């Protein structure tokens, strides 16, 4: 249940994975992990 | 000829006792529901071809059905979709007022003209062709408490004992299942089939071909020979019974008996039609029925006996299984049967204390007592030959006709009260002394009744369906209601009563009510000193008037013209919406959260959760879920804060915490289609062929737009859903086939694996089953499992799909609408609150305009009731307005002279208007009620006040400005006994909430804080009414 | 049964205040309907 | 039982007698599908075989006079009379070798009752029956509700066909007497002008 | 040429399954038997329209036809108003016997 | 005349006849139907008769049902959903070209 | 002697109307065939014509 | 028109009108078949026709 990427990101990157509706590119993100 | 009934006067008496009983077996032959048919009569196709996206089953499936839809009759708006998990849903609302049944049927035998060029899946799966809408009557959860039951597993035993025996019982019309039962899902293994060299297709033509009932012959036959003596029947293979029965499905074996049994390349097991529907009730898989009406609704014996009908079935529940009623129309209804008869007994006793008033008699007393129950059910009986139905429209339609059927009751045997209390002569020619200058006036008791429903035909629709539901009430209250009092009412005023001294004013009445009753003396000069200085300022109480009605549209512009109100209908619908391609887990586990929240939040309101993943009323899938919520009777919680707005909006707030889930929920009404309240819903349309993506650029560009115009199209969302990844696969034609593969060896391959292709029909316990072969789970759950998928080649050596069959994902809208024949998408909408939907509707035309070419733009729901109709109030109560002038020129004989009956239309609806200022409702079409039901009475005192001037016209001679005099001073004694004549009626109309309160208590005190601009307040401008007309059309000069 | 136990002394508590409220309009400003005084009669057509 | 306990009335209930036919013998044949499979043939080959030569199969149209009529294969009648016309039938296996009946589907005998008349969903039994000779339906309908009702919950009996409209003429029909007499017990006070007329 | 313990399977339960709702009904008796005839027989309430009643048996059997087993409607199926009264039931014979 | 049926059929018939007070509208002319035009010198060429063109064009060019990834029922412990895209059907007559 | 000649008055529906035909139908035992129910038939025919 | 169209060869070529009802023709028109019973297929009709 796992994309596997060899390229597009880096190490340490924050993935978006909550909440794909109310998230438009350039919003403030209350990001818990 | 009015006395005709009087000259024998028992000949009037037992009429209306005829009523009581040939109404009496009319009012049991009646029945129950609580609401009518509002709904434009809609056909649901609902095809169903399983394993295929939209843009398949629009192309397969849907374009082949909306080719042929052309030749029926009477549409306003075929709407559609087409979805995912493979299934259509046509919707043709039809127009309004026709009938349903010739109306299904006519595109229900012309979906048989390409039946056979849809696919020979689909129409071997379901067209099933329904001609109904969404109005359930309830909806009947069947739920496992412990465990041993899955959902499915509920399912087979909800088919094969109840949907079943619950359409057996009477007003059934429709049941579902959301189920549906055990189709043999035979899984298969393609890591088992690669060790037999098989394909799906051997799986498929083994059970297509060694489970199939074959005409077994019969020995000793037809003909004989000459001579037989033996006839049995044959049973050949039977359709096998069991899953160990498809165990043994043979498959390939050698000539030397090596066999490959069926068990050995599948998991056989029993499972579903398909597996979209996850329901829950209370963290429990659940099942369902969906039960709706039969037309010739009935309520009251159907859910009576659909309980009992299902009290036979408890012996018969297995382990822990359970039923529960998310859903029931009834209860709505199973108290107001009762209280609406209960109100109605302490209204007879308000009508009671108004004999109990000034008679304070005990035998002279009981003609309203037994004036009112004649008329209650003898209204019954005339809509039993109209055919219509007691409902929350028409019993409110009648718990308002008790105020409209007493006011003629105690009017005219205080006018016989009146007659016989200046001269003292018996009530026995008192009956005609009264009558005998106001026979051409009883006719006129009712004759603003008779000009107030003649443009209640004249509404259309679904709101026009509403009308109706008050138009013959208010006849029946017309016609029955002064049949006995033009007739029986006058014959009444002639036995049980107690005659009075000459004249009574009330001599000999000693009690507290007596000395207020020289407070009724208090409003004797005072009220002739109104009218008589008035009378003095004529000039300047004229010039008032005028601008006491400024304030009228000064409010009724800002007096919002809304929709029908959101009753607490004890459920609210909430709606889940996932990201794009979120999987069934996911739901599921926001649907634990979400019942989580609605039970151990809000213990104290809602009854349970009743949650389906997978379903959306907005469209099917994985990424939506539905949780029916059942709430609780007010008995059990208190207030405002439990109503479901209160609920709804306490859930959204915490549905902003809930990630990964666009959660949120409303409230429902019977249709689900009436719009946003200042409603629009519109359908943009691709005319060229542009694809769906150049339209979705169109839909790109104006859900902007609309979000470009905050300030008049509030609301930008579409119905259906983003566009989802779907993974395309190349499969290599000319790669494969190359490779040694056929290709219709592929496609049954990769059609039947990650598909589940219905195969044929099994018997499992005496019931005909599908059979499904379908991949297992763990095996068509991922794109790398492409190449675990093997093709038989020409000679027989396995081929995996991934050595051709390279893939690559794109997008897809997995539920894709379509414009009657065209593409399009359902774009919702609100005007900004507080606004008019013909400029938010004009606005997104030309917004449209900004969009490029082959682009239509139309309407669905009530948007196509707006675009037939914006409003039919202003120039269809003209035919409200103008036909008073004509009716009551008949009375006066002359023409302007209804003008003075025209200026209690404003003092009847600014009491209607100040109702929404002390509680705050909007308009609706039961505050359109509102004024009819106060102007329908403002008319009447406007009635009694100056008729009695035309027998001071037309009987006595005074001068029209004295008898003026005489209208407020002969009139007088009767001014207290008419106005508070009704308003006594309006009594319980305020502390009773609950269930639809702003009918009764905002309309409530639109009928007793709105009937006092009527009756307390128009009657000291009505006797001068008479004058203002009659001053400059003056025929005295 | 309980709601005649009600329309007894609520029948006869709110049937005399909605009669004490026009008490309180038609001669409240029954007195205010007399204190206004003045013609101003446009009587051109006669 | 019941005819254990509705015909042993043998002078009001005349001939009260089934509809749904007696368990006939039924033929089962095994095919003996492994052999059926081993032997070569598949089974559609015999399926088609069993089931169109002892069947009687509709193949097409074809016309006749200028009419259409069907074309229907079937054995003739002396080769599918006896278990012994089971072991004549051949069908043809892979390699074009012809294989009997007999050399695999093992046949046997069973129950099976023809008439599987139901009723709404559910299995049934309709029980015909006249009445006595000089006596009525109603002295023998309801001389079998007292027949009907000796079986417990289970099986239950359904009065309909001719026997709806006089199990309504039983619910309306003396009752007609009521609704019409009482509108004359108050048409006479019309007419007479008294409540007391119509107690005469 | 079929049996009957699995006509009612193959033709009638199929049939019997799409009867969602009986508009105006007082039951459906069906009767599946040895020479494979089905005669499934809807009557419903009277004073509803026969004309309709036809249309709308197959508006329950064409509510959800293929639900069906598609052989159900292949083999020829024949909705039909049997008000079972006739008229005259002519029968035309053969005097001599040459004609069968 | 067919470049104009078409234009008549995909645009006007179906926005004429929801115009307001039309019913049945008979279209004269035709939808634009792919026309496989066979070539029998063609088909000697490659030893093929017009059943081995039906029978490729009944498979080639035929909508599948393509099932779904992340299909009910899951297995326990996914995240993924998709619809699958198999054999369209095929949109043109260069598409059609390469039915094999 | 109305009260007890009515509910003792026996109670059909519809008599017996002559109506010039009646069918004679016959059952034979579970499993016999139409030559053996022709020949009852024989019979039954040479019954109501002897 | 007809007229003139006697002069088309190779063509019987006419014209007529539409009434309200267009199955009569000169205002009187009648119209008749003559169907086959006893299965003469159809060169005999056509030979009772002709
Ligand atoms: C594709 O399905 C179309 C049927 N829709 C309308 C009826 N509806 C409704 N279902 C239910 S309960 C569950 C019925 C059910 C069971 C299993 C399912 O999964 C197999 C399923 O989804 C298919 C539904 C309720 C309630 N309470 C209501 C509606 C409808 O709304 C109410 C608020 C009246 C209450 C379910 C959704
Ligand atoms: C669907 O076809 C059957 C309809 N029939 C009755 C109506 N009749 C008529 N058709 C037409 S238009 C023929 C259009 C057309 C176009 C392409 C075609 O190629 C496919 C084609 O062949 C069918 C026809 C008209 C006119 N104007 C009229 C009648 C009839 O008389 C009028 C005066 C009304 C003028 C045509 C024949």
């Amino acid at each position: 249940d796992k994309w596997l990427v060899t390229e597009g990101l880096k190490a340490g990157d924050r993935v978006v994975i909550s909440g794909l509706q109310k998230v438009r590119p350039g919003v403030q993100v209350k990001a818990q992990e | 000829m009015p006395n005709f009934f009087i000259d024998r006067p028992i000949f009037a008496w037992v009429i209306a006792i005829i009523i009581m009983l040939a109404g009496g077996l009319a009012i049991l032959k009646l029945p129950v529901a609580q609401y009518p048919t509002i709904a434009p009569p809609a056909v649901t196709i609902s095809a169903s071809y399983p394993g295929a996206d939209a843009k398949t089953v629009q192309d397969t499936v849907t374009q082949v059905i909306e080719q042929n839809m052309n030749g029926i009759d009477n549409l306003m708006y075929m709407s559609s979709n087409s979805d995912s998990t493979g299934t259509v849903q046509i919707t043709l609302t039809f127009e309004s007022g026709t009938d349903a049944d010739i109306a299904q049927v006519q595109v229900q035998n012309k979906l048989q003209l390409a039946m056979p060029l849809l696919p020979q899946e689909v129409q071997q799966q379901g067209v099933s062709v329904e001609k109904s809408s969404s109005s359930f009557l309830m909806v009947v959860g069947v739920i496992n408490t412990d465990g041993t039951m899955t959902q499915e597993d509920i399912s087979d035993y909800v088919a094969a004992n109840m949907k079943d025996a619950i359409s057996r019982t009477s007003g059934v019309g429709d049941v579902q299942l959301f189920g549906s039962q055990y189709a043999m899902r035979i899984w298969m293994n393609p890591n088992e089939l690669n060790k037999f060299q098989l394909t799906p297709v051997d799986v498929i033509t083994a059970i297509k071909a060694q489970n199939a009932q074959v005409a077994a012959g019969q020995l000793g036959g037809t003909p004989p020979v000459k001579g037989q003596q033996l006839n049995a029947s044959i049973i050949a293979q039977t359709r096998l019974t069991s899953t160990e029965e498809f165990g043994k499905i043979l498959l390939k074996v050698n000539q030397d008996g090596s066999r490959v049994l069926l068990r050995d390349v599948a998991k056989i097991e029993l499972g579903g039609e398909n597996y979209d529907i996850i329901a829950e009730f209370n963290g429990q898989p659940a099942s369902g029925l969906g039960i709706k009406l039969a037309t010739g609704a009935n309520a009251l014996d159907t859910a009576a006996a659909i309980r009992a009908e299902l009290a036979k079935m408890e012996p018969f529940f297995p382990s822990g299984l359970k039923i529960v009623y998310p859903y029931d129309t009834t209860p709505f209804v199973k108290i107001s049967i009762h209280e609406v008869v209960k109100t109605l007994v302490e209204a007879i006793i308000l009508v009671f204390l108004v004999m109990y008033l000034f008679l304070q008699n005990f035998r002279a007393t009981l003609i309203p007592t037994i004036a009112v129950p004649v008329v209650l059910l003898g209204t019954f009986a005339v809509l039993a030959a109209f055919g219509f139905s007691i409902n929350t429209l028409t019993m409110f339609g009648m718990v308002l006709a008790i105020g409209l059927l007493v006011d003629d009751a105690i009017v005219v045997v205080e006018n016989v009260e009146r007659v016989m209390a200046e001269e003292g002569l018996p009530p026995k020619e008192a009956t005609r002394k009264s009558m005998g200058q106001i026979q051409g006036a009883l006719v006129g008791i009712a004759m603003v009744l008779s000009a107030v429903f003649v443009p209640m035909a004249f509404f259309g629709g679904s709101t026009g369906a509403i009308y109706r539901q008050f138009s013959i009430t208010i006849v029946s209250a017309m016609a029955l209601s002064v049949l006995v009092a033009l007739i029986l009412t006058p014959a009444l005023c002639a036995t049980m009563l107690k005659p009075i001294a000459k004249g009574d004013h009330g001599e000999g009445k000693k009690g507290f009510f007596g000395w207020f009753n020289r407070m009724f003396e208090k409003s004797t000069h005072h009220y002739t000193d109104s009218v008589g200085g008035i009378l003095r300022s004529t000039g300047r109480y004229l010039v008032l008037y005028l601008i006491i009605v400024v304030g009228m549209a000064y409010l009724f512009v800002r007096l919002p013209s809304s929709f029908l109100p959101d009753e607490d209908q004890g459920v609210f619908m909430t709606m889940v919406q996932l990201p794009a391609g979120a999987t069934q887990e996911r739901t599921q586990k926001v649907l634990n959260e979400v019942t989580h929240y609605y039970l151990t939040k809000e213990k104290n309101n809602v009854e349970s959760v009743f949650a389906v993943n997978g379903f959306g009323f907005a469209g099917r899938g994985q990424n939506t879920g539905i949780a029916f919520v059942s709430l609780k009777d007010w008995a059990d919680r208190p207030g405002e804060e439990n109503k479901v707005e209160a609920i709804t909006m306490r859930a959204t707030r915490a549905f902003s915490q809930i990630k990964d889930a666009m959660v949120f929920a409303f409230n429902l009404p019977a249709i689900v289609e009436l719009g946003t309240a200042t409603g629009f819903d519109f359908e943009l349309i691709d005319q060229a062929g542009l694809g769906h993506e150049k339209l979705t650029q169109a839909r790109n560009q104006l859900l902007a737009e609309a979000a470009k115009h905050p300030d008049m199209l509030t609301s930008v969302r579409p119905n259906g859903l983003e566009d989802t990844p779907q993974f395309k696969i190349d499969i290599d034609q000319e790669k494969a086939q190359a490779l040694g593969v056929s290709i219709n060896d592929i496609n049954t391959t990769l059609g039947a694996a990650w598909g589940g292709s219905y195969v044929n029909d099994f018997i499992d316990r005496g019931r005909v089953k599908k059979v499904y072969v379908m991949s297992e789970a763990k095996y068509r759950m991922l794109p790398d499992d492409i190449g675990d998928w093997y093709v038989r080649a020409a000679d027989g050596q396995m081929v995996p799909f991934s050595a051709f069959s390279s893939s690559r994902w794109e997008y897809g809208s997995p539920r894709l609408e379509r414009y009657n024949g065209l593409p399009s998408m359902e774009i919702l909408g609100q005007a900004a609150p507080g606004k008019s939907t013909g400029e938010a509707m004009e606005l997104m035309e030309q917004l449209a305009s900004k969009l490029p070419t082959g682009v239509g733009y139309d309407w669905t729901g009530m948007s196509y009731q707006e675009r037939l109709s914006g409003n039919q109030a202003p120039s269809l109560y003209a035919i409200s307005l103008i036909v008073v002038f004509l009716c009551l020129a008949a009375l006066y004989e002359s023409w302007s002279i209804p003008f003075s009956v025209m200026l209690v239309v404003p003092l009847g609806v600014i009491g209607a208007l100040l109702a929404a200022t002390f509680r705050g409702l909007t308009n609706d079409v039961y505050f359109q009620v509102g004024l009819l039901t106060t102007i329908g009475l403002s008319a009447k005192n406007a009635i009694l006040i100056v008729e009695f001037a035309k027998d001071l016209m037309d009987k006595e001679g005074k001068g029209l400005i004295e008898a003026t005099l005489d209208a407020v001073r002969m009139r007088l004694r009767p001014i207290l006994m008419t106005s508070l004549a009704f308003i006594l009626g309006v009594m319980p109309l305020v502390i009773s909430t609950g269930a639809g309160s702003g009918a009764q208590n905002a309309v409530g005190t639109g009928v007793m804080g709105g009937m006092v601009t009527a009756t307390v307040l128009a009657i000291f401008f009505v006797p001068v009414f008479f004058v203002v007309v009659r001053r400059r059309f003056s025929r005295k000069n | 049964m309980l709601e005649l136990l009600k329309s007894l002394v609520f029948a006869v508590i709110m049937v005399p205040v909605v009669m004490a409220i026009i008490l309180g309009l038609i001669y409240g400003l029954g007195e205010v309907f007399n204190i206004f005084s003045g013609v101003g009669k446009k009587d051109q057509p006669g």
